[PDB]
DNA sequence: GCAGATATCACTCAGCACGA
DNA sequence: TCGTGCTGAGTGATATCTGCTTTGGGTGGGTGGGTGGGTTGAGGCAAT
């Protein structure tokens, strides 16, 4: 009850935000609107709603323009290369729902099937897979893969719900021979450009992330056997790999995306927290190279396509991808990176009130990161004149003014 | 900064919509009787006060999204003279800001007054605003091509209207593979529609599909408008127009009214065939209805209840009733308790019982009959003028035909039907065959009418009071022989009506020469007919007299005395009954006394004539 | 792309299913006695009073049921035949040898004791798609019929099957073969063994004549009864009727195969842009569709068992 | 830039040449000569006429569309379309030079507010009783009126009515299947309209009849109607002097009847059965044909 | 008899005598009552069977009805001195069918 | 000759892999 | 670290094509025309 009450109360809200767009009147009852562009010449716009709101008329002028752009969207099903449906291909937020009764038997078979023989099963299935890497074939491969991201999980979620369980129980997960196994699947896969098994081996990668990050906070002394596995993890090869990552993602499904994201989001985190902890070597490990190894055009380009799609998204993303912003904007200086035009189309949709939802959270951290990119902006753009032609095209890469351009001295 | 401005002229919208916000924000109704050379009649309270923020909050505590505006109030104001041509000139668009400016005057009110109304209410609430009073009114036959999308004011009687006709307002379409749905707008009768989901993920093209059942929905109607007969030139078939009328105005005006309608003239293209784009050259032409108008306060309750309190009530009501006519108290009185009418009563257990009055006015020619029916009919707000051989038996109470429209079964409401709740009139009550006369049995017996034939059987309610004159058989009234004789009718018939008055026109040479000065000064106060209409209605709504036993105790005795002296049934004593019921109506007592049902015998007694 | 308000309106009515219990001359679950009832006397229809359903989880789910029937109405039964599983399992399917007709029971939600009365002349367009009742007498009656409701076709090139096509309007038939290989886009053969039929049943009522203003034209409106409701009402009688206001559209402007396209003075002109209708335009007509129907107004031993 | 006829605000109208004018230079009009429906063969079509005869029918004033204006959304343009048939095909797509050059495919919208207009009447003209041969019956023509000339016919009127005479070209299909015969009308141009005082004005009620001098005073009275109608709170007096005429067959009734009937601009000689078949007062009818009581 | 609803068969409408089948049916101006009309319960009085020839309709229907009637007498009052079928217009047929006065 | 529903063909554009 | 020639893919405009009637009924007419066809019977109501 009380769910359904908040979703029709969300519900209302939009409804009350698309009531402003409609007329009073019916359709038949006419209007015309002429609205004179500064170069003295008026175009004309239809519609009783159009007379008071500006925006609502030039919304509607764009809209009846008939050309649209090419979009191709190359994508091939599961079945073509013989996977079953899972996360890799479902939306972002399907979520198969239960009875209580369910629910409950499900948690008290996962919970008990973890606490008794999680770490015999993956030991076993590590070992016998390691004896036969080279025969193996993309459906187990990716099978395994997901058992242990998801399992990683799991148990990543009970530990912070309730402190009763323990953390041990996924031991075999910081075992050596199953990162040196799931970072030679990944490797290959990416040799290969096998991309079914890359997204798995990737959102392996992120949990495995998690676990190691949860198990340093929760005991720091006993870390420093952790500290061991940390160093084969970042590899001069395995960063320029995790660095090039994201930069591919740009032209593929929204899933791979999400996964590239949720990846450099722990990689970074993780940095930060050895960086700051000790000196990290591997090669000592700075985290300014790390981080400007991640700041590239192809890069934005990701990230902003990934937020085009905000709608279906959920918050936790939202806060992720502002948080990245964040760091590139203030941590690193690069703002010249972020000032495109497609970024500020986006914000104006997400602000809009037909946008993101206005009692949000993460409507704070849209207009937070708005008002200072928009403040920037304006300063810049004051210094530079030449900034006005600036936004639209992408960023030169000549020697002679390349440095002005883009730290504008 | 792109300036806004109507199409085809040279007005900012900008510069409409302030000027009206400032004209809602301060207009006190003193300019309007300035603007009127009226400024002797300025009072210091209600036209010292902004009229339209009262009208705005009374609207928002009503919970309603209607603004009745006055061009005649924007012509008065000083930054809205310009604002009333425009409004002429260019209905749609002034409408349509208009409207706006009064959602946005509401919304700042609300905010800015603090109050704790919840917003909402008022965000999803269409608001809209209809003018009258805009000008003189055109006639049906002056309307040309030069008036075409511009507002003008009609006058006409209602002909037909067809049943409400759904409108689209907003389409919903869904994905036929990702099951994505959105709703897009319709603009001049066409479906912005979609070529391909707009969702990224999913892009398949012509996947969308209309769902009828989701789409939001307002509330059509087209009605005829004949023009008034005076309008007409020459005698010829009066002319008609038709006019649209959408969401509160649909099913406003019944068939057979006659309304003042002020819209938009618009006109239309009619296609030559279905299966083509072409048009004929011709135009349609029509009317978009903004405005229709259908041609207690406590003060008025305080100034009622000092008349009651008047001890010489009843002969200033019988007095005001019939001003003309001249010394016929009685008949006067007697025709007043009728207007009233007994009291109702609900009754399970058996039947209702309904306390309706029928007199019967039969007596000399010359003297005051047909002109006391016409007051009556005037007076009552239902009511038909039926006459003698100018009826008929099914033309009374109801006719078998058919609705061409809908091609079915259908009866219409004869003559006693449509008077419902009224009085009905008959001028020659004896010039009528006694077949149509047992038609009028039933009605003053059981207050209806059961028809059974080809098909049809069902009853209709026919609560209605009957007032019939006789003239007698010979050329005036004879004394000697008995009232049974002269005046015709069945002896039965007679004992069915409640009253029975004789009136007949002696000779002599007092109530001659009176009569004569009074009928010829035409080359004792009554009261205005309109505030008579209002304290009748009132009597008649709130008041339910209940008998009390000393009535019972007397009325006993005065019914068996009238039996005794001797034509003298139980209908007798259910009309003493009645009279004395509608006589406590008029002094606005919900218990009858002895004194009303001594009236009411009184007046029994002295109708037929005490020799 | 799942609905998540329908879901959790699912879920809601469920509950209310399951666990909702009146308190008896004892306590007893109302709702689910009356499943055990149908499974042992075979009823197809529920009955659920609106009183109940406005008493429990504070209205907001009488709210949604109400304000959008015709959005909610197959979540609705989706928790219906969900809460049938969980307790009364064979009641799922349609009911010397052995029978492979075995369908899908269809069952049919009927909701009544509406709080509000409405009447013929207050039909709204502003209403469509909600939940509320009207009285009227009935003028008529036509026949019983059989209503297509899922169709189930056979490619003519490949002799595939397409089956579970649903029909809103109009005969609806497949557009794209399953079969990869196959071209076959339009033409196709319909199985009527195979395919599912409903009862169907068109009522005509016109406005009570007390309730009609003086001397006014009666209005005439259109109600249709499915499934377990068909015979129920009958002429000249005046019955109480709950459902859904819904409206038709002209279905011969969209297209029927066979069937050639196509007062107010011309103004009676309908919507158009849709690719279906290429030039012409789609005019609607209210209509309403009842779930509920209520009639307003042998030898000693039979009737002395009905005495109780 | 726009078409000319668009900004006109004025109607030409031709003047038929008078007869006067014809016999003064030596010369024959033919405009002018007044002929009858049935002598307005097809010889005669294309030219200015004049036509005699009584009004039938009158239509009510409609607007028909002489040039019709378009905006497209996206220029900002107007695209002006002439209409000089019964029938027309709206405009789609921009025809704009801007809509040429960027090859947008933009859409025009109809504008009513900026169309031309003119008025329209259609009418149908009889002949009189004074032109139908023995055995024909009467034939019609219809009148088509546009411009200022509307609301000059009223039905039942003897006129003179000059126009041209020109066919209706029929358009679509329906020309093909139409044939060669060609469906005229008139188009109206002229309209020419055919157009003690007590004892003396008593003894000239009927000058003819001789006697009855104090009854041709009492029907002098009733010509006059000498009333002054009173209406106070509602009464209402009738304002009528009706008069009787009883007697023997030989006195002057019945001529002083129709002679003090005919004086009155209004009225209605009739027996005593009534006008025809609905008798004096009223009487209601079944419809031959719609079957509904009128 | 009246032709079908968008049909052009004609078909059998059901009267007041039908819709009080193994009912009672009230009627309260018998005398009122033209001749023609008085005539038509006959059959179903006794009989208790309408039968109808009209136009390719050819039925026997059943109405087995109890019919209960209020009259009028021929005058004004009753008249005491006159017998019973004297006051009443009704003939010798009709007054027989009647169980009692 | 004219409007509408339908299917055909040709041209041009964004991705891809290799070589500079 | 990167630049460009080849390819599959998909709309846009244009080619053929069917159709150009259609239909029972008087608020679609008779200057649209009968080689496009329309063939009741009971019951109610005014006149008398
Ligand atoms: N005083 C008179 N002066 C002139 N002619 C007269 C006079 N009296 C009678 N006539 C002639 O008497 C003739 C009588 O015929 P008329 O048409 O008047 O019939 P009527 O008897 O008056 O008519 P009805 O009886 O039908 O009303 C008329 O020709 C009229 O000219
Ligand atoms: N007492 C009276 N008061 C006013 N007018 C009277 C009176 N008596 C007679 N008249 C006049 O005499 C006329 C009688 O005509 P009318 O009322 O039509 O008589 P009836 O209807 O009985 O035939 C009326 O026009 C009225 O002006
Ligand atoms: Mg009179
Ligand atoms: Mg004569
Ligand atoms: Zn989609
Ligand atoms: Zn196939
Ligand atoms: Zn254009």
């Amino acid at each position: 009850g009380f769910e359904l009450s908040k979703l029709l109360q969300k519900e209302h809200q939009m409804r009350k935000n698309v009531i402003k767009h409609t007329s009073a009147r019916h359709s038949r009852f006419g209007g015309l609107l002429s609205i004179q562009t500064p170069d003295k010449t008026r175009l004309t716009v239809s519609g009783s709603q159009a007379l008071v709101d500006e925006k609502i008329a030039l919304q509607k002028l764009d809209d009846s323009k008939k050309w649209n752009k090419r979009i191709i969207k190359k994508h091939q099903s599961v079945a073509a290369e013989g996977l079953p449906n899972s996360l890799l291909n479902s939306q972002t937020g399907k979520a198969i729902f239960f009875t209580e009764s369910n629910g409950k038997h499900f948690k008290e078979f996962i919970n008990n099937f973890i606490d008794s023989g999680f770490n015999i099963l993956l030991h076993s299935v590590t070992n016998y897979f390691t004896t036969e890497q080279d025969r193996m074939v993309t459906l187990e491969q990716v099978e395994y893969l997901l058992f242990f991201a998801w399992f990683v999980k799991y148990q990543l979620l009970r530990s912070k719900i309730d402190n009763s369980a323990d953390i041990k129980q996924v031991s075999e997960a910081l075992k050596e021979v199953t990162f040196i196994l799931v970072s030679s699947l990944l490797r290959s896969a990416y040799d290969l450009k096998n991309w079914t098994v890359t997204h798995a081996g990737m959102i392996a990668f992120n949990e495995l992330l998690n676990l190691v990050s949860r198990t340093k906070a929760a005991q720091e002394e006993d870390s420093t056997d952790i500290e061991f596995i940390v160093s084969r993890l970042f590899s001069d090869e395995r960063i320029q790999l995790l660095s090039n990552l994201p930069k591919i993602g740009s032209k593929y499904s929204l899933q791979f995306m999400k996964s590239c994201i949720e990846l450099t989001h722990s990689v970074l985190k993780v940095l930060e927290q050895y960086s700051d902890d000790k000196t990290l070597v591997i090669i000592e490990v700075n985290f300014q190279k790390v981080q400007a190894n991640y700041m590239t055009e192809p890069v934005i380009e990701t990230y902003i396509n990934f937020l085009e799609r905000f709608r279906e998204l959920e918050d936790d993303s939202i806060k992720k991808v502002f948080s990245f912003f964040h760091r590139v904007f203030v941590q690193a200086k690069e703002q010249a990176l972020l000032f495109r035009f497609d970024l500020i189309i986006l914000l104006r949709e997400m602000l809009s009130p037909d946008g993101l939802d206005r009692m949000s959270r993460s409507r704070k951290y849209v207009s937070q990161f708005s008002d200072y990119f928009l403040a920037r902006l304006k300063k810049r753009l004051k210094k530079s004149p030449a900034w006005f032609v600036g936004l639209l095209f992408p960023p030169l890469h000549n020697s002679e003014v390349g440095f002005y351009q883009r730290y504008g001295e | 900064e792109p300036l806004r401005i109507i199409w085809g002229t040279n007005v900012s919208i900008q510069e409409c919509t302030t000027n009206f916000r400032n004209f809602l924000m301060s207009f006190k109704y003193k300019f309007r009787k300035i603007l009127d050379e009226r400024e002797e009649f300025i009072n210091n309270t209600t036209d010292e006060e902004l009229y339209y923020i009262k009208q705005l909050n009374e609207m928002r505590e009503l919970g309603t999204s209607n603004l009745n505006l006055d061009a005649r109030n924007l012509l008065a104001y000083k930054q809205t003279e310009d604002l009333y041509h425009q409004l002429l000139n260019y209905p749609q668009e002034v409408i349509s800001i208009m409207d706006q400016t009064i959602k946005d005057c509401m919304v700042s009110l609300i905010v800015d007054n603090n109050l704790d109304y919840d917003l909402d209410e008022i965000e999803t609430k269409f608001y809209k605003v209809r003018p009258y009073n805009v000008g003189s009114c055109k006639g049906m036959r002056e309307l040309n091509p030069n008036d075409i999308d511009k507002l003008i004011n009609l006058k006409g009687l209602v002909l037909r209207s067809t049943p409400v006709i759904p409108d689209m307002k907003v389409a919903f379409f869904k994905c036929n593979v990702c099951d994505h749905t959105m709703a897009v707008e319709i603009d001049r009768g066409v479906i912005q529609e979609p070529a391909r989901c707009e969702r990224i993920d999913c892009n398949e093209p012509n996947s969308m599909s209309l769902i009828h059942n989701r789409c939001s929905f307002a509330d059509k109607q087209v009605i005829k408008l004949q023009e008034t007969p005076d309008f007409v030139p020459d005698g010829q078939t009066p002319h008609s127009i038709s006019l649209c009328v959408y969401d509160e105005l649909v099913d406003s005006c019944r068939a057979g009214d006659r309304i003042e309608v002020t819209g938009t003239f618009r006109s239309i293209p009619i296609r030559a065939n279905s299966r083509q784009r072409v048009l004929k050259s011709l135009y349609k032409t029509y009317v978009d209805v903004v405005h229709v108008k259908k041609v207690i306060t406590d003060q008025d309750l305080a100034k009622i209840r000092e008349v009651a309190a008047r001890e010489d009530l009843y002969s200033l009501l019988a007095r005001s009733i019939a001003p003309s006519i001249y010394e016929l108290e009685d008949v006067k009185k007697g025709i007043l308790l009728q207007l009233f009418g007994g009291t109702n009563k609900t009754f399970t257990k058996g039947g209702r019982y309904r306390g309706d009055i029928n007199i019967l006015l039969c007596g000399d020619p010359s003297t005051s009959k047909s002109q006391i029916l016409q007051y009556v009919h005037k007076i009552t707000p239902r009511g038909v003028y039926t006459s003698g051989k100018g009826s008929s038996a099914v033309g009374l109470t109801a006719y078998i035909t058919r609705d061409v429209d809908t091609k079915q079964l259908v009866l219409e409401s004869g003559a006693l039907v449509l008077s419902d709740g009224g009085v009905c009139c008959i001028d020659e009550f004896d010039k009528m065959s006694d077949s149509t006369r047992s038609v009028l049995h039933e009605v003053m017996e059981q207050q209806t009418i059961s028809i059974a034939k080809a098909g049809i059987i069902t009853t209709l309610n026919a609560r209605s009071s009957i007032l019939a004159s006789a003239n007698p058989i010979g050329s005036r009234y004879n004394p000697n022989l008995p009232v049974t004789e002269n005046i015709d009718l069945p002896p039965p018939l007679l004992s069915r009506f409640d009253l029975v008055y004789l009136v007949l026109d002696k000779v002599d040479e007092k109530n001659d020469r009176e009569l004569a000065k009074h009928l010829t000064n035409l080359y004792d106060d009554v009261l205005p007919v309109e505030f008579l209409t209002m304290y009748i209605s009132y009597a008649k709504e709130h008041i339910h007299p209940i008998i009390t036993e000393a009535a019972k105790t007397e009325l006993v005795r005065a019914y068996v005395g009238m039996r005794k002296m001797g034509t003298a049934t139980t209908r007798q004593l259910e009309s003493m009954i009645r009279l004395a019921e509608a006589h406590a109506k008029m002094k606005l007592k919900n218990v009858v006394e002895l004194e009303d049902v001594q009236e009411a015998v009184r007046l029994i007694r002295s109708a037929i004539k005490d020799y | 792309v799942d609905d998540v308000t329908g879901e959790k309106v699912r879920e809601a009515f469920e509950q209310f299913l399951e666990d909702f219990s009146v308190q008896s001359t004892e306590v007893e679950k109302v709702y689910r006695a009356q499943i055990e009832f149908m499974k042992i006397y075979d009823l197809n229809t529920i009955y659920i009073d609106y009183q109940h359903l406005s008493m429990r989880e504070n209205g907001a789910l009488a709210m949604a049921i109400s304000e959008q029937y015709y959005r909610f109405l197959p979540f609705l039964q989706k928790g219906l035949r969900r809460v049938v599983r969980k307790y009364a399992p064979e009641l799922l399917n349609t009911s010397t040898s052995t029978s492979p007709e075995q369908t899908e029971r269809v069952f049919q939600i009927s909701f009544f004791n509406l709080p509000t009365v409405h009447r013929i002349r207050d039909i709204r367009s502003e209403k469509i798609g909600s939940l509320l009742s009207i009285s009227g007498t009935v003028t008529r009656t036509s026949e019983v019929r059989p209503e297509l409701y899922k169709a189930s076709f056979t490619c003519d090139m490949c002799r595939a099957i397409v089956d579970n096509v649903e029909q809103s309007f109009k005969y609806t038939e497949p557009t794209f073969c399953p079969n990869p290989s196959c071209e076959n886009r339009a033409f196709w053969t319909l199985n009527v063994t195979r395919s599912r039929f409903l009862d169907w049943q068109k009522v005509r009522i016109q406005e009570n004549a007390n309730e009609i203003p003086t001397g006014s034209m009666p209005r005439t409106l259109d109600v249709i009864l499915r499934g377990d409701s068909v015979e129920r009402a009958k002429p000249g009688d005046r019955c109480k009727f709950t459902g859904v206001e819904i409206v038709v559209p002209d279905v011969t402007q969209l297209g029927l195969p066979g069937v050639k396209p196509s007062t107010t003075e011309g103004l009676n002109s309908g919507v158009t842009g849709l690719r279906s209708l290429g030039v012409r335009d789609l005019t609607y007509k209210i209509s309403f569709l009842a779930c509920h129907v209520i009639s307003i107004g042998r030898d000693q031993e039979v009737f002395l068992n009905s005495l109780s | 830039l726009f078409p000319p006829n668009l900004t006109r605000r004025y109607f030409l109208y031709f003047k038929p040449l008078s007869q006067n004018c014809a016999r003064r230079y030596r010369k024959k009009a033919i405009s002018s000569k007044p002929l009858s429906v049935r002598q307005i063969k097809g010889d005669f079509l294309g030219q200015l006429i004049t036509v005699r005869g009584i009004i039938t029918r009158v239509s009510d004033v409609k607007p028909a569309v002489e040039v019709i204006a378009y905006t497209c959304d996206q220029c900002g343009y107007e695209v002006f379309q002439e209409v000089n048939s019964r029938t027309f095909t709206p405009l789609s797509e921009c025809t704009s030079e801007e809509c040429s050059q960027n090859q947008t495919k933009g859409q025009l919208f109809m504008s009513t507010r900026a169309s031309k207009f003119s008025a329209f009447q259609e009418c149908k003209i009889q002949e009189l009783s004074q032109q139908v041969p023995v055995g024909h019956i009467p034939r019609s023509l219809n009148i088509h009126v546009n411009g200022t000339l509307v609301r000059s016919l009223s039905p039942g009127d003897i006129v003179d009515v000059t126009g041209i005479f020109l066919p209706a070209p029929y358009t679509g299909f329906k020309a093909l299947k139409a044939g060669l015969l060609t469906e005229t009308y008139l188009e109206a141009q002229f309209v020419r309209q055919h157009k003690d005082v007590y004892n003396r004005l008593a003894k000239s009620i009927a000058p003819e009849i001789y006697g009855n001098l104090d009854v041709k005073k009492a029907l002098l009275l009733l010509l006059v109607g000498g009333v002054d109608k009173r209406v106070g709170d509602g009464m209402k007096i009738r304002g009528d002097i009706n008069v009787c005429l009883m007697g023997d067959p030989g006195v002057a009734k019945s001529q002083l009847l129709k002679a003090i009937c005919k004086i009155s601009p209004r009225g209605v000689y009739t027996t005593g059965k009534g006008s025809s078949g609905v008798g004096l007062t009223a009487a209601v009818m079944k419809d031959p044909v719609t079957d509904e009581m009128i | 008899v009246v032709r079908d609803e968008e049909g052009g068969d004609y078909t059998i409408e059901a009267g007041a005598l039908m819709l009080a089948d193994n009912g009672i049916c009230c009627i309260d101006e018998f005398d009122k009552m033209d001749i023609s009309d008085q005539v038509a319960i006959h059959e179903a009085m006794e009989q208790q069977t309408i039968s109808i020839a009209k136009a390719g309709i050819h039925a026997t229907l059943n109405a087995r009805t109890s019919i209960l009637a209020a009259a009028n007498p021929v005058g004004g009052r009753y008249n005491r001195k006159l017998s019973l079928r004297g006051n009443l217009n009704m003939t010798a047929p009709i007054m027989s069918r009647f169980d009692l006065f």
